[PDB]
């Protein structure tokens, strides 16, 4: 049962510190397998380069049929997460499959960070200032880099 | 390799397994768990019915008393979707008519994205709880309780007089504490949105006259200016008020 | 030839020269497995890849992994 999500989460771990999705680190952060704590890197070609954002991960107990619980606990600049360090993100909600791996999941935060979507955006007002004034946008998440992930 | 593209657990030497419709091969037991658990929170979708891989619909003689309920369920929803969506008048909508867009010719896959659908406990059929939101779509999974979700008719709480052409099955009523269509309905009595459920205890404390008067927005804002979000004629903000059928005025 | 996972493992395979716009490789896809490059995103080591540059414009060689993720 949860021994079931456990070799699973084992299964998941073992996989990714021996061959690590691009500009992300994950792993357990005591010897609670279910909470894991996360890093992404801010893209190359992204107001959020050479940042370091943390986020935090927890899984359910009949992992993998539900999806992990992700949230950033850096503060970002962002129109697709909120203040809370919430994710719109659809693989994490409507669209999850079993197939789908942390390394994924870490995968497709780092491309929407590279690339946000404002057309059904979380916070509506960075929202806005994306879609009408870029040179502000990345002004701010750079700022906001600046201030919080570095 | 052998391995189970479900759980990565295994590989498929180890217990019984089964080649869905679409080709590719899991465990039985594993595409049951899938089968199962449905959806995620209360709001009824079908991403779960897709093949982890090739994301054609799971299929398969040994599940069908799985898949059938479902289907069944997916029927009365894209009918009721696709039925709103056209009475609502976006069915020439431009995210519908303009090639290379997520739903280029697909009337039924826009308006189940767009419509939030939710199974009532006392019948069991699919009722609209109003556009779906991104704010609820980042927000609590499953710390709900389903006995909560209650289609119109199973809430009559209005003795409200039935539309002629559509028996009571698309009556919908107003958030108790603003302008939306109803969600919820708790303690047997109250309808709440989504978001004023989310905040009911704050929400039931508010004094009446202290609510937002229309247009009322979830939580206790108010809207600015003077047309009400449901265009109706309402009692005022804090009054259960059932609005009609659904389809016929929208 | 190169290969592209989608995020829930169905791979795919591609024959291309380096020379390959990205613009073409997403088109390219469509003929395989048939989705509109206006929904799909390509990623390599990271970088989300920018229409109309070469393949080795972003180092990419015989035998390499992308990644479509789509809106
Ligand atoms: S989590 C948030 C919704 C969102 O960010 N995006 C929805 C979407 C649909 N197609 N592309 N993005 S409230
Ligand atoms: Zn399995
Ligand atoms: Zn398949
Ligand atoms: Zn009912
Ligand atoms: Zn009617
Ligand atoms: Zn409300
Ligand atoms: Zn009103």
């Amino acid at each position: 049962g949860p021994g079931s999500a456990l070799k699973r989460i084992n299964k998941e771990l073992s996989d990714l510190a021996r061959d690590p999705p691009a500009q992300s680190r994950a792993g357990p952060v005591g010897d609670d397998m279910f909470h894991w704590q996360a890093t992404i890197m801010g893209p190359n070609d992204s107001p959020y380069q050479g940042g370091v954002f943390f986020l935090t991960i927890h899984f359910p107990t009949d992992y993998p049929f539900k999806p992990p619980k992700v949230a950033f606990t850096t503060r970002i600049y962002h129109p697709n997460i909120n203040s809370n360090g919430s994710i719109c993100l659809d693989i994490l909600r409507s669209q999850w499959s079993p197939a789908l791996t942390i390394s994924k999941v870490l995968l497709s935060i780092s491309s929407l960070l590279s690339d946000p979507n404002p057309d059904d955006p979380l916070v509506p007002e960075i929202a806005r200032i994306y879609k009408t004034d870029r040179d502000k946008y990345n002004r701010i998440s750079r700022e906001w880099t600046q201030k919080y992930a570095m | 390799d052998d391995m189970c593209m479900i759980c990565f657990t295994e590989a498929l030497s180890a217990a019984p397994a089964i080649q869905l419709d679409c080709s590719h091969i899991f465990h039985l037991q594993c595409c049951r768990r899938v089968l199962e658990n449905r959806w995620l929170g209360p709001r009824i979708t079908f991403g779960f019915i897709s093949c982890p891989i090739c994301k054609n619909k799971i299929n398969h003689i040994v599940l069908k008393d799985l898949l059938d309920p479902i289907k069944e369920l997916y029927e009365d929803v894209r009918r009721k979707a696709l039925m709103r969506l056209e009475y609502e008048g976006l069915h020439k909508s431009e995210a519908i008519t303009t090639p290379g867009v997520r739903f280029y010719n697909d009337p039924a896959g826009y308006a189940m994205n767009r419509y939030a659908y939710y199974v009532c406990y006392k019948c069991r059929k699919a009722y609209f709880g109003g556009e779906a939101r991104c704010d609820a779509e980042a927000g609590r999974g499953d710390d709900y309780d389903p006995r909560e979700l209650i289609c119109g008719a199973c809430s009559d709480v209005s003795r409200a007089q039935m539309c002629p052409k559509h028996g009571t099955d698309f009556l919908e009523y107003k958030c108790r504490y603003c302008c939306s269509v109803a969600v919820f309905f708790c303690f047997g009595t109250t309808h709440f949105c989504n978001a004023c459920h989310d905040d009911f205890q704050r929400m039931t404390s508010i004094p009446k006259e202290e609510l937002p008067h229309c247009p009322a927005g979830p939580k206790g804002k108010q809207l600015e200016g003077t047309e009400c979000p449901l265009h109706v004629v309402h009692p005022p903000t804090g009054e259960e008020f059932a609005l009609g059928c659904g389809v016929c005025r929208n | 030839q190169i290969f592209v996972k989608t995020l829930t493992g169905k791979t795919i395979t591609l024959e291309v020269e380096p020379s390959d716009t990205i613009e073409n490789v997403k088109a390219k896809i469509q003929d395989k497995e048939g989705i509109p490059p206006d929904q799909q995103r390509l990623i390599f080591a990271g970088k989300q890849l920018e229409d109309g540059r070469t393949l080795s414009d972003y180092n990419i060689q015989k035998e390499s992994t992308l990644h479509l993720v789509l809106r």
